[PDB]
């Protein structure tokens, strides 16, 4: 999908998490894998799980990159 | 609100900085105990911004470069989390301008991607490589030109950035600021001598990726530039 859409469907997702300031989504939305609105969408899930199971209320980049490659394949 | 397991870096994360000065100075161990992220209170410290602590850490003397498990070292983060005067801190203190976190980032990366003016120009002055490739190829210059940030652009050729990298799609700043209708960007780095010319690995030129009328209006500029020189 359109890199302008795939970074606007990270933000608008993410915008209800709390990432903590150094987090940069541009990683994720940079990234050549052919993606779909859903990955994306369960790339945003899976990191606010991640976050969970360290008992931390804050997602992190370590968060992202985990949940990307747990998603996409 | 708790964001590690190690008390330490909850107080330098939450800013509590009277009680991290009180219990580091009856323990200096905890000034450099790690947390299940393997950060400590000053990466914790750069994160949320709290310059105070940072001084203090720094002025205690801890390491200053070590990463944390995701490869993010303290430049790394203050830098992308924007927090100038931290930047500066760390600077002068030895932090190293081109560390790598796992993605191949180095703090210029991010510091661009996010705007981070400020901070872009006290890493180039302080001997940021402009041409630095994460894992994909890509440099400090495709994130600016992608997202539009034209100032950034203008920071980084200025310090002599090159505006023919390609990233592992065998695109350019200028093919992802054609796709993206970043126009003043396209039209500045076609000025600044971005070439029209490669092809991509999909075989395309940034004029094929780019809006009818703004290939044809970068068209005219770079044999604008052809012509005169």
């Amino acid at each position: 999908m359109d890199r302008r859409q795939k970074r606007l469907i990270f933000s608008t997702i993410t915008s209800k998490m709390n990432l903590s300031e150094e987090v940069d989504l541009e990683d994720y939305v940079a990234r050549p894998d052919k993606i779909s609105g859903a990955d994306i969408n369960s790339i945003c899930q899976e990191s606010g799980m991640l976050a969970v199971r360290e008992n931390r209320y804050i997602v992190l980049a370590k968060d992202f990159e985990k949940a990307y490659k747990t998603v996409i394949k | 609100g708790c964001v590690s397991n190690i008390m330490i870096c909850n107080l330098a994360y939450s800013g509590k900085l009277d009680e991290l000065k009180e219990r580091i100075l009856a323990d200096k161990s905890l000034a450099t105990r790690t947390d299940q992220d393997s950060r400590t209170a000053l990466h914790w410290a750069c994160s949320a911004g709290h310059t105070e602590i940072v001084e203090f850490l720094l002025q205690l003397g801890v390491p200053v470069n070590d990463k944390d498990d995701a490869g993010w070292s303290p430049l790394h983060i203050a830098a992308s989390a924007g927090r100038d005067e931290i930047v500066k801190a760390l600077l002068v203190k030895g932090a190293h301008v081109n560390a790598v976190n796992q993605n191949g980032c180095t703090p210029l990366h991010y510091a661009a991607s996010k705007n981070r003016h400020e901070i872009a120009v006290m890493l180039l002055e302080g001997g940021a490589n402009p041409d630095a490739k994460d894992h994909y190829d890509a440099t400090a210059m495709h994130r600016a030109a992608a997202k539009g940030n034209l100032k950034m652009v203008h920071i980084l050729l200025f310090y002599k950035a090159s505006t023919n990298i390609q990233d592992t799609e065998g695109n350019t700043p200028l093919h992802l600021a054609c796709d993206e209708e970043r126009v003043e960007e396209a039209k500045f780095l076609v000025t600044q001598g971005a070439s029209i010319y490669i092809e991509n690995k999909e075989e395309k030129t940034p004029l094929q990726v780019a809006k009818g009328g703004l290939g044809l209006i970068l068209k005219r500029l770079a044999e604008g530039e052809e012509a005169s020189m």
